[PDB]
RNA sequence: UCGAUGUCGGCUCAUCUCAUCCUAGGGCUGAAGCAGGUCCUAAGGGUAUGGCUGUUCGCCAUUUAAAGAGGUACGCGAGCUGGGUUUAGAACGUCGUGAGACAGUUCGGUCCCUAUCUACCGUGGGCGUUGGAAAUUUGAGAGGAUCUGCUCCUAGUACG
RNA sequence: AACCGCUGAAAGCAUCUAAGCGGGAAGCCCACCUCAAGAUUAGAUUUCCCUAAAGAGCCGUUGAAGACUACGACGUUGAU
């Protein structure tokens, strides 16, 4: 008797829809990261991607508690001297509303080639309409 | 790895790992985590029965 | 107005007001006595 | 105390609450505000009472502010709000035509100001300006904006000042 | 905001009746044949595509030949595009003509061109670096770049550092240039200013955004 | 760190902080006006040439809107110089009997390295972009730029 | 941003703030100029071609283009 791996050829990725309207950013991102990593499956092995395809709608309506809408700052560096740029949660959700949840899930997910694959799996769409009618995903509440 | 897989199975059956192991220990079930993970991975119904015993002991 | 760590009323006319988690002293009688904490 | 104080309604004025929005109809005009969730509105003939959903130090304040808003709206719609501005100086004169008022001041270019909706400005004489509004908030904001262009000065008193208000005086030399 | 494509013929001068020199450049303007109209529905943005000049069939590929035949225009020596809006797409349909009468005398224009290429040049020329002393013991550093960083901290050259590079042969735009004269019959436009590039090159003339 | 981490100053080239020199927005004023004084916000740009001295500094002259305070191995010599300091010669004052010595002075006195890696400035080859190709392009994003005097007019009006 | 507010209670008054609504800097993000899909999230549009096709390259004459490259033009149906 040996402990077996998931044999990537045999793993199937299911499609789920998550409505981000009115949910807490971090508390939703933790669950999305867990689903993307595949921690809910009994065949989970750290080196195989066994997670699901998470489609998120109403990404701009994600909520943060306290004064974090006006005080949570996102920094980045351009690589040039003094090239440190800072934006707000509110301005970021106005400009690129996906990037908030994308960044939150990225920070939670592991770093590496396999983490890049799982973050590739993630699908985020603003608004109540998504171009995944063909996939026929399943509504999920979490 | 065994603990992760057992947690996954217990949560599929409606229970967490820290309660499932406690229920095992209260039921006096001596199955090791290696065998428990094997059962969770390759036989869902037997693991469901184990979770039922644990939940009846809790 | 005077910016200082210690702000206290200088007369009865002076009034203490808190805005944006900051301490301000405003008196109608005198403009100079007005103070802010910071 | 203010929250406890019940608002008195004239016979003509009528107030309705639906979908958490308060609407007041009177002869002068119609005024609408948004009710706070902690606060609750009760209508009994000839009177209106405001009470909080939950009893707390946080909610008492909100119910009080809502009561003050509603009392101000009731009396304003019944009679309206009037404010007076005075211009002091040889070269200062104000002329109001229609909804736009032009004020002449020290600056070379004559300042032109457009009043917001629900505000009417009349000038029986150039020196003094009269502003009449349905509601006190708009009246005060418009008066403050008009005052902003040419605030008073303490050496000679020149500028735009409210009749009620008093200007501090300073002596040169 | 749609413009036109011309050829720089060189610089000359215009005398004013008051006796004032006006240095001008003459741009040859062959009729710009509209080859494609772009819109929000099909393309997502609004623009006018034009061709100018002439190209022989041996040099016109089958794909470009079909692209031109769709519009019904004769192949030119290049295809250009102008960002346009609803006002500017009013009367411009595929196969139409844009002439020098797009621009009227006395208005400001912006001219874009490919500046003369100086090749690989040093800091002294390209970045206007101050030259080091010719004498007083100088050895091999008359035109040297000099220090490029400070020390261990940071210990790296910062990005955007000014160093010897290729100079010229880049897109350059000049703004606020008047238009002295327009000739539809000769298809020539006369523009105040340097109008960057060399003579015989292709220059883009557009209305000034500043106005 | 002594089987070696090159000193001060100058030149060239910079990068960052704000405890802001000018510009920009304000409160108070013993703010009549013009000019200021103090403090708050603000680092986007700009923030001199010469005589003396090896000088950093400092004094001076003449300007400027202003001639800011600092960190970066008191930035920067495998980028340059080598005037001072700090070898070997010689001399003055002083100390020592003497050889010699002086954060005392004076004249003179070899500054190496063809760049492997990182970094940076340019410019190409390869493949990829769900058949291939010729063109036109949207823009996630990145960089550049951001300075300011004087004259006239308002008006010799407001103020005095 | 500092600062100045309107209305307004906690705190019958007062109060720029707790709800709500304003003004406000060479500063922040756009707007201006340049680059930009190796943006592996590799996008979009119009044409052309598929039993060595459409095209690309080599080669040759070469350019206000260039270190070599690359880029631009032309090669008898031609002014390179």
């Amino acid at each position: 008797m040996k402990t077996l791996s998931a044999k990537p050829a045999e793993v199937t990725h299911d499609w789920f829809v998550v409505d981000a309207d009115g949910k807490t950013l971090g508390r939703l991102a933790t669950q999305i990261a867990s689903r993307l990593r595949g921690k809910h499956k009994t065949n989970y092995t750290p080196h195989v991607d066994t997670g699901d395809f998470i489609v998120v709608i109403n990404a701009e309506k994600i909520a943060v508690t306290g004064k974090k809408a006006q005080d949570k700052k996102y920094y980045r560096h351009s690589g040039y001297p003094g090239g440190i740029k800072e934006t707000n949660f509110t301005k970021l959700i106005a400009h690129k509303p996906e990037d908030v949840l994308h960044k939150a899930v990225k920070g939670m997910l592991p770093k590496g080639p396999l983490g890049y694959a799982m973050i590739k799996k993630l699908k985020l769409y603003a608004g109540t309409d998504h171009p995944h009618e063909a996939q026929q995903p399943k509504e999920l509440d979490i | 790895l065994w603990i992760a897989r057992i947690n996954a199975g217990a949560r599929l059956n409606g229970l967490s790992y820290s309660r499932f192991i406690n229920g095992m220990k209260k039921a006096n079930i001596t199955i090791d985590r290696r065998v428990l993970a094997d059962i969770a991975m390759h036989d869902a119904a037997t693991f469901g029965a184990l979770v039922e015993k644990a939940k009846a002991e809790l | 107005m005077k910016v200082q760590a210690s702000v206290k009323k200088i007369c009865g006319s002076c009034k203490v007001v808190r805005r944006k988690g900051r301490v301000h002293i405003i008196c109608t009688a005198e403009p100079r006595h007005k103070q802010r904490q910071g | 105390r203010v929250a406890k104080a019940p608002v008195t309604l004239p016979n003509g004025v009528s107030v309705t609450l639906n979908d958490r929005q308060v609407e007041v109809k009177g002869k002068n005009g119609n005024l609408s505000l948004r009710l706070h969730d902690l606060v609750e509105l009760k209508q009994e003939d000839d009177v209106v009472t405001l009470s909080p959903t939950v009893d707390s130090k946080e909610a008492m304040m909100h119910t009080g502010t809502i009561r003050a808003l509603l009392n101000n709206y009731v009396i304003g719609v019944t009679e309206g709000f009037e404010r007076r501005l005075q211009l002091i100086g040889v070269g200062y004169r104000a002329q109001a035509t229609g909804n736009k008022v032009t004020l002449n001041v020290g600056y070379s270019h004559p300042v032109e100001y457009t009043l917001p909706e629900g505000v009417s400005a009349e000038t029986p004489t150039q020196t003094e300006i009269v502003l009449k509004s349905n509601d006190k908030q708009q009246l005060g904001q418009a008066a403050a904006k008009i005052r902003g262009f040419r605030p008073p000065e303490p050496y000679k008193g020149k500028g735009i000042r409210y009749s009620d208000e008093h200007v501090i005086r300073k002596e040169a030399k | 905001a749609i413009g036109l494509v011309g050829k720089k013929c060189g610089m000359t001068r215009v005398f004013t009746e008051a006796g004032a020199s006006i240095p001008v450049t003459v741009v040859e303007i062959s009729a710009n044949r509209i080859t494609q109209v772009k819109n929000t529905d099909v393309d997502g943005y609004q623009a006018i595509q034009v061709t100018t000049g002439t190209r022989r069939d041996s040099r016109v590929t089958a794909a470009q030949k079909g692209h031109f035949a769709k519009a019904g225009v004769a192949a030119g020596r290049g295809v250009w595009e102008f960002r346009a809006n609803d006002s500017d797409l009013e009367g411009r349909e595929i196969g139409g003509e844009i002439l020098a009468d797009l621009f009227e005398q006395g208005q400001m224009v912006d001219v874009t061109g490919n500046s003369k290429g100086k090749g690989f040049q040093g800091g002294v020329k390209r970045h206007n670096f101050s030259m080091q002393d010719a004498t007083h013991g100088n050895s091999v550093s008359h035109r040297a770049i000099g220090s490029t960083g400070q020390n261990q901290s940071p210990g790296k050259v910062f990005k955007g550092k000014k160093m010897p590079g290729q100079m010229g042969n880049k897109r350059v735009t000049v703004q606020g240039l008047e238009v002295i004269s327009v000739d539809v019959e000769k298809g020539l436009l006369v523009i105040k200013g340097a109008i960057p590039g060399a003579t015989g090159g292709d220059v883009i003339v557009r209305p000034s955004v500043k106005a």
